């Protein structure tokens, strides 16, 4: 097509820029990143035992007493839902950043393509249960206004308006096996990207006495 | 496994064949040199344990007194190639009683190099290319020439050609330091400081192997004399 | 797999050599034969598409020797292959036996050259069917059909072609009457069978047809002036 | 060139629109398109999208008046709006382009006609992703609605406005992701354009 | 299916496509024709013009087999020149052997032995080329037989091969060919082609004409150009 | 697809593409081209150097006095048709004591390369070969193909960026046949210009030429002689 | 069996009828509907930068009647029946197609593929013209369910910048139905005219 | 298996009506329905250009009877039982081509690879006529429904904006429901007739063994 | 990229801690943990014969449900959140035991792959049994809701019962998926452990 000097030039910059952002990203970040959500999860307020304290207590019997959210899940989340989204934009530059070194397209010597494709699968594979996990937990809290409202409006069954509580249990039970996959996250993507970087980088051979 | 050997490639590309010139990048690395004053080759051993007896592995051998030999990648398609080499070479003198020019020496391989086939030939040929990348030197009455050859076949004439795994980044080194009238001495310098910044190991005369021809000197193999002081004279 | 080239299928079938036998039907001629008791009788449809064509150029009568006619139904590539390599046999069974080839040995050195095409996984059979004739002193009229896989047999009245499975209808409801065998009147015989197969009336251009008999061993080709005669002055 | 009686007029006329096809469509992949991703990346850079703090995104709720539409997030829609508009627009006038540049398919197996349906699945699943978004804004307004009016049946229930806090949250993040499909939407279909542009063709030979 | 993938191996509908393919191949080539008449057998031959670079004369399609005979081929180019010295070592052979010129009709029965035994193994390929074998004899006379890639003998009174051919055969077909003589055969040969060619993906062409018969006593021999240009001139009267 | 395997197997549209990508090899490599007048002809050949420190291959293959070749292709599939050749036009002086015509040789070269093509298992010739040769009837240029068709051309470029090369020999071919030899050297270098970008165009080190006639006998040239065939030449 | 000349002479007039109508359709009709619906796509009726008119200033008792936006419906007016062309001319080109399907036989029976791929586009244009009327009717119900909810909830605001969104949204929909329609003219006659060689005759000329 | 002569006859009777079924289906059915459907689109029932005044435009209040739409009422007369007619004669059809299955073999099966595609290509056909049927439903469903809710909501006009887009959403499917069973009796016509060599002969039981 | 022998170290000893957490599972936790839930199945509380008694007769607030059964969801819950734990913890082992990607020598790799495809039948499964249980409380709270809403039906109060019947049978299903999710994860990683952890690599050809 059309190629506008200046405007050829301008993206020329960016694909080095984001080509190098990405650089920075998984050779320094990635190691930090990792050990970062492992002193998350080896904080005592997820490794709590017993699941009694740590539900939401509903008073239940219109006049009755204001019902609030779980702060001990809602603190939870403070921390960890900040990294789960974090880590899906880091994985999207490294979509591109994978997508950016596809080699010059040919026939032939696709084994530099078949590595790439691999690491990009897995990594929308991973991209995928974040985003999986993202719904969840905009789910529970929606779980949440529901499980509360019919348990308040319901004051004739004194067993299921309890019931509803078991969701704060099921939460801190899920959520703890969410972060514990959220650190794999950048465990496994680091193992999968780093011992591959030797022709991932380089998707050529370019050499061709012919 | 479904292709075959002679397929063309959609680019005009031969499958055998450019997987040859893609298998010979795990060789060793070796370099050729052409002086005005005589031809220089040098080769890496690659002793892969002590018990390995590097004087034992030769990847230089001596087909005529003007002519030398170089290998890498699979070791014995080279000794397969270089025999049939040194038998071509007395036939020259059996006829002509002259030692065979340094162009002649690299037709005759490139002759054995093209036979390459399967059906619609003998048992006794043979089916696939080499993955050595050959470097024959020598010095005769025309002066010191060096050839490169690569499974193709072809032979060129250049002052050095760098073969193995550090062909990509030497070659261009190589064009960098040698230049002009450069003579021997001057020629080991720059060899071994190349040679010794790309491989692993550090430089040792038993590492590494190197021979020289001259046109008054003919070719030489250097002894623990000769290899200690080039090591120690760098 | 076994679809493609020979080898024994599951059910015990060769696709290969049945395919074949789906060629020579493909060839889109049908032809007819009759053994006679004086005589054997070929007639065969013979086609031209276009008047630029020449009528001696393209025949479906071909001599193996003086006293054994050939006629040929399907690709018309393997019908002049086999014809030049029966030639090579039975002129070398004089040089060999010193006397004619019959009509038993033929097909069965024939049939033994299209056995390998079988056996041997190199070659393919030929999509050709072959047909000879012939008279001996002992047996008479000699009628063989040799079909691509080697099989061949004496037939009283054979067929091929696209026609064939109504073709052998009306030959055995000829047959079932025990028709009165004489020469001419057989030759109808075979000419009414595909005239009333198609229904059409073909003209004397568009068959060809061979004879043998008694008194001629060697084969004869019928003028298309007789066929004339015997089209609209007979067709009784 | 050709047999049929069909009308050369109207067919000059669809010429000169695929010719229009053609001209435009190399000024918006080699210019236009290398100009947004400059364009793009710059307003991922721009404090509208990245921010570490949204502490600043809550749920206004009073649960009696009226329960408005948070301000930083109708804002932030309609700096995407323009977006998510033009990126629908463009990656639909490619795909068409695309289908010009294919050739007239005879026979054989071509490696062109290969990678030209990807480079038609690239611009796919940008489209699904497209539709997906604009989907999910019609829904980011219908579900505050009903969220707060589940807050009015039972103003008890805390848990609403703590949703429609956290949806905010999230709404905002989607927003910065959006545009970051739609920087990769030009940014990877320019480059697999630069990378090989021989391919589409079979002729000048 | 894999039913196509060799020559060896027959349809499910009892067909060779390999062959098929190799008829489909002649229909890529140019066209060729050729005429029969009493005095002899007219060949022509339309040559197409890549490029200027190219010499007069240059990609002769017209092919000496013996004395008598003459060859015109449609199709692959090279596989009618192999074939055409294999021709000429089979008529050598001939003389060699039995002491005279061979006939057409056993000249082209043997070339067609060869022809069709590469149609039978999976180790070979049948010629890309159909083409055209002429003859004349004082024992026989205008002789013309046609040959196809699966290696059958075909006499004419007139034909046509190449891209366009049925167009052509129809033509032929509204005047008889016999009747008429060498020399105002070519410039109905001439005509045809003009008829048959049009200016679509091509651009510009030759007329290549052959002469066999009485008029060239009894050799094959190429038109001169005084006669060729004077019968294209009387071809050019259709064109005005 | 499954069509690509080999040579014997046929496209549904009648076409070899083992061929067809034999073709497609010629194109990968250095363009040669080479011109005849109705005196002298020229064969100029493009050496290419893979790198600065390695010199140039050798693009030309001396036959014979009266005949001569250019390599266009992949580079040693030559060789076995360079002593080949050379073996036909010895055996024809050696019991004809004749040198072998032009046009006959390479009838013969074109025998033996289309003989492998129908028999599976042989892989075709890659290699390009322009070949040129005088006689009594003046000089010829014989422009070959991996599928064995030869053509004669008055002036030929083949190889890689050679559409501008034949455009521009085909407005100046009619100069090319009254052109003396000094100007048909010149015109011939002129028509290189066109197979290289707009940044390495020519130089007397990469480019070598050789010319036959009628009492001079096929000569190969490298750099000294060509300095002066090249130098005094506007392009 | 014992065919019918009378079915035969029916139906084979009727696709000559249709061979007829695709001279005239494909080489006159779309090309004058291409360059109308290229100018409609750059009329300022269609294309806007100001969405000022989609305003939903929501008012909100018996209350009163609440009625459509009156710049999108009229807009609608033109795009209804610009729909109901693509979808019916593409359905008679779609049936014409299959009645170009060639008859069944192993010899050379490639290159019909190329047939498969012309209606495998179609296939997916009849998907989205079909969401096309389909979301013209979900435009007129979420609207109306959204004004619906704010007048049995008039404490929440939040329905009142749902009805204005929901009136850029579908807004947005038309002018990029109306570029599917123009693409659909477009790349049909488009892919048609390229393959028209084979399509017309799938298997070529025995 | 062990069966009595009544069996076969049971079997065979309905060997025989259907196959005289299929025959009158292709030679019979097929002919008259295609013409039939063309004379109705020519019809001027079915050919109103204007679908703005086909539209049943409704009064939003011993409240007044709200009729549907007296056009797509009566057209529907006409389309539904073609709806019903082919899909109960196609399925005659699907059955009539199972009976056509020769003995299975493992080998030579491409006889019925082709009847495998026949019964493809009119299950797409029967797929679609179902979807026809729920199209009938629909348009009852759609508008009752939303007038009744443009009835009891006085607020809110635009659900009769809808209301008019049902009108001219259902003549519009109507034409082309009617248009597309037409369609489908011409892709049956030619499919089957083409194909009829191999779909009542799939194996020319040639075998010599 | 470069080298960080301390930065990137801390992502060995990630590998490592997993590696060593994996054979002290094997050969200490598992074996162990395997045991216990035998003798959760064979607790007579999950062995009761006859259901008719644990039915919860519904008063038609007095609204309640069986406290036993519920016991018995309290009891089953923990086990499942614990095997979805070690089926986590193994899922990231066997992705970092994944050597780089390669033409050749794939074999090993396509094993590995394999035994990791069998975890995904697991993932998909323990989320469905909580899930399932979640389920059943808003099932029979609406059961008794909708016989409070009309008094007038009386199977509400047999589905209540039945529910209550099929919470308990769908606890012995668990009870023994749970246990076959130790078992036979346990024996699938002895089959494949002990030669093919390293199934191909560090052999090589002696010369190139």
């Amino acid at each position: 097509v059309r190629l506008s000097g200046e405007a050829r030039k301008q993206v020329e910059v960016f694909r080095q820029n984001l080509f190098q952002e990405a650089e920075e990203f998984l050779y320094r970040f990635l190691p930090q990143k990792i050990i970062y959500l492992n002193q998350l999860l080896q904080e005592d307020s997820l490794n709590v035992a017993d699941l009694t304290s740590l539900r939401a207590p509903l008073d239940i019997p219109p006049k009755c007493g204001f019902l609030p959210g779980n702060e001990k899940v809602l603190s939870l989340l403070a921390l960890v839902k900040p990294e789960v989204w974090t880590l899906k934009e880091k994985c999207i530059l490294v979509i591109t950043w994978i997508q950016h070194l596809i080699p010059k397209i040919e026939d032939g010597n696709d084994f530099g393509v078949a590595i790439q494709e691999k690491v990009l699968e897995r990594v929308n594979a991973v991209k995928t249960k974040v985003e999986a996990f993202q719904t969840t937990i905009s789910k529970y809290f929606s779980e949440r206004g529901d499980a509360v409202a019919k348990a308040s409006k319901e004051t004739h069954v004194m067993d299921y308006r309890a019931l509803v509580h078991e969701r704060d249990e099921a939460a801190y039970g899920e959520l703890r096996a969410m972060v514990l996959d959220l650190r794999a996250f950048y465990a496994e993507l680091y193992h999968i990207i780093s011992s591959n970087l030797e022709k991932i980088v380089n998707p050529k051979g370019e050499e061709k006495p012919s | 496994y479904d292709r075959g050997v002679n397929t063309f490639s959609p680019e005009g590309r031969l499958f055998q064949v450019e997987y040859a010139i893609e298998a010979i990048k795990l060789g060793s690395t070796a370099i050729g040199i052409q002086t005005s004053e005589g031809v220089c080759l040098a080769v890496e051993k690659r002793i892969t344990s002590p018990l390995m007896e590097p004087s034992s592995i030769e990847k230089i051998v001596e087909i005529d007194a003007h002519i030398g030999c170089a290998m890498s990648g699979l070791i014995a398609d080279a000794k397969t190639l270089i025999d049939k080499a040194r038998v071509e070479t007395q036939n020259h003198w059996f006829t002509y009683n002259e030692t065979m020019t340094v162009e002649s020496v690299t037709q005759a391989v490139s002759n054995l190099a093209l036979q390459f086939g399967e059906e619609d030939a003998d048992p006794g040929a043979m089916s696939r290319p080499f993955g050595v990348a050959l470097l024959f030197g020598g010095v005769d009455e025309k002066g010191p020439q060096l050839f490169h050859m690569d499974p193709s076949g072809t032979f060129v004439q250049c002052d050095a050609r760098a073969i193995g795994s550090a062909s990509e980044g030497a070659q261009s080194s190589l064009q960098e330091v040698y230049h002009k009238s450069m003579t021997l001495k001057e020629a080991i310098k720059s060899s071994l400081i190349i040679l010794k910044q790309v491989m692993e190991e550090k430089l040792n005369a038993t590492n590494i192997e190197l021979a020289t021809v001259q046109p008054g000197q003919n070719f030489h193999m250097f002894t623990k004399e000769e290899l200690e002081e080039v090591i120690k004279d760098i | 797999f076994d679809r493609h080239i020979t080898i024994f299928s599951p059910e015990g079938r060769l696709y290969q050599v049945e395919y074949a036998f789906k060629a020579i039907n493909q060839g889109g001629l049908t032809s007819v034969a009759v053994r006679g008791k004086d005589c054997a009788v070929i007639v065969t449809q013979k086609k031209v598409p276009d008047k630029l064509l020449d009528s001696s150029t393209v025949t479906h009568l071909f001599k193996i020797t003086e006293n054994i006619g050939c006629v040929m139904t399907g690709m018309t590539a393997d019908s002049r292959s086999q014809v030049q390599r029966a030639r090579y046999e039975a002129a070398n069974w004089k040089y060999k036996y010193g006397y004619e080839i019959p009509v038993d040995m033929l097909c069965k050195r024939i049939a033994d050259i299209s056995q390998v095409y079988t056996q041997n996984a190199e070659m393919r059979p030929l999509g050709c069917c072959m047909i000879l004739i012939g008279i001996d002193e002992e047996q008479g009229p000699q009628v063989y059909k040799c079909d691509p896989a080697g099989y061949y047999c004496g037939f009283k009245a054979t067929a091929a072609g696209v026609k064939q499975t109504e073709s052998t209808s009306f030959l055995e409801k000829k047959v079932k009457k025990k028709f009165d065998w004489t020469f001419e009147q057989t030759v109808e015989t075979a000419i009414t069978c595909l005239s009333t197969v198609l229904s059409i009336d073909f003209k004397p251009s568009e068959i060809e047809v061979g004879v043998v008999t008694v008194e001629n061993p060697k084969f004869r080709i019928l003028t298309e002036a007789e066929i004339d005669a015997h089209l609209v002055a007979l067709a009784e | 060139m050709a047999m049929l009686r069909v009308q050369p007029e109207a067919q000059a006329k669809v010429d000169v629109f695929r010719e229009d096809l053609c001209t435009k469509t190399e000024n918006l992949l080699g210019s236009y398109f290398p100009k947004k991703i400059s364009e793009l990346d710059a307003f991922l850079k721009e404090p509208a999208l990245n921010e570490a703090n949204l502490s600043n995104l809550k749920a206004p709720l009073d649960i009696c008046g009226p329960v408005n539409c948070n301000e930083k997030i109708v804002v932030l829609l309609q700096r995407l709006k323009p977006e998510i508009k033009d990126v629908i627009e463009q990656l639909n006038l490619v795909t068409t382009w695309l289908q010009l540049q294919i050739p007239r398919i005879e026979d054989g197996n071509n490696f062109g006609v290969a990678v030209q349906e990807k480079v038609f699945e690239l611009m796919t699943s940008l489209h699904t992703k497209l539709e997906g978004f604009h989907t999910q804004i019609s829904k980011y307004f219908s579900e505050r609605g009903d969220a707060v009016t589940k807050a009015a049946k039972q103003p008890h229930v805390g848990d609403y406005r703590q949703l429609v806090h956290e949806l905010d949250e999230a709404e905002y993040r989607d927003i910065r992701l959006m545009v970051m499909e739609i920087r990769n939407a030009y940014a990877v279909l320019y480059d697999i354009i630069l990378k090989n542009f021989e391919k589409l063709k079979k002729p000048r030979g | 299916t894999g039913y196509d993938l060799s020559a060896s191996t027959f349809s499910p509908d009892g067909r060779v496509f390999q062959v098929e393919y190799a008829m489909k191949a002649v229909e890529n080539s140019s066209t060729a024709i050729g005429i029969r008449c009493k005095d002899g057998v007219v060949f022509g031959v339309e040559k197409l013009v890549l490029s200027k670079l190219y010499e007069e004369g240059s990609n002769k399609r017209l092919f000496n087999v013996d004395r008598h005979v003459g060859m015109a081929v449609a199709g692959l180019l090279a596989d009618a020149r192999s074939l055409a010295d294999i021709a000429r070592e089979e008529a050598s052979n001939f003389r060699s052997n039995f002491g005279y010129n061979i006939p057409l009709k056993h000249l082209a029965d043997r070339v067609a032995m060869y022809v069709h035994a590469y149609t039978l193994y999976s180790a070979v390929r049948p010629f890309g080329c159909s083409f055209m074998l002429g003859s004349y004899s004082v024992n026989d006379g205008a002789q013309l037989y046609m040959i196809d890639p699966s290696g059958v003998s075909y006499g004419y009174w007139g034909c046509a091969i190449g891209k366009a051919r049925q167009a052509a055969k129809t033509e032929i077909e509204k005047l008889q060919m016999k009747e008429m003589t060498c020399r105002d055969v070519v410039k109905e040969v001439a005509k045809i082609i003009y008829i048959v060619h049009d200016e679509v993906k091509d651009k510009a062409f030759e007329l290549e004409l052959s002469w066999v018969g009485e008029i060239t006593n009894g050799r094959h021999e190429i038109v001169p150009k005084d006669v060729r240009e004077e019968a294209e001139k009387y071809a050019k009267e259709s064109l005005k | 697809n499954q069509y690509d395997n080999d040579v014997t197997v046929w496209s549904p549209q009648g076409r070899i593409h083992q061929i067809e990508y034999a073709m497609e090899a010629v194109k990968q490599g250095s363009a040669t081209v080479g011109l005849k007048s109705k005196t002298h002809a020229v064969l100029v050949a493009l050496k290419r150097a893979q790198s600065e420190l390695a010199a140039h291959q050798k693009k030309i293959l001396h036959v014979d006095n009266h005949i001569g070749i250019s390599i266009a292709g992949l580079t040693a599939d030559a060789r076995l048709l360079c002593n080949f050749m050379r073996q036909e036009c010895l055996d024809s002086r050696f019991v004809f004591d004749r040198p072998l015509p032009v046009s006959r040789l390479v009838s013969l070269i074109g025998s033996k390369t289309q003989i492998p093509t129908q028999r599976y298992g042989r892989r075709p010739y890659g290699v390009g070969l322009l070949i040129a040769g005088y006689d009594d009837m003046g000089p010829h240029i014989f422009q070959t193909c991996p599928s064995a068709n030869y053509f004669d051309c008055r002036a030929m470029s083949i190889g890689a960026r050679s559409q501008s090369a034949r455009t521009y020999l085909e407005r100046h071919m009619s100069e090319f046949m009254e052109c003396n030899l000094n100007e048909l050297v010149k015109h011939g270098l002129r028509a290189l210009r066109e197979t290289l970008p707009a940044e390495q165009d020519l130089t007397t080190k990469n480019v070598s030429i050789g010319i036959v006639g009628k009492d001079l006998e096929f000569t190969i040239y490298d750099d000294d002689d060509v300095s002066p065939f090249l130098e005094g030449l506007e392009e």
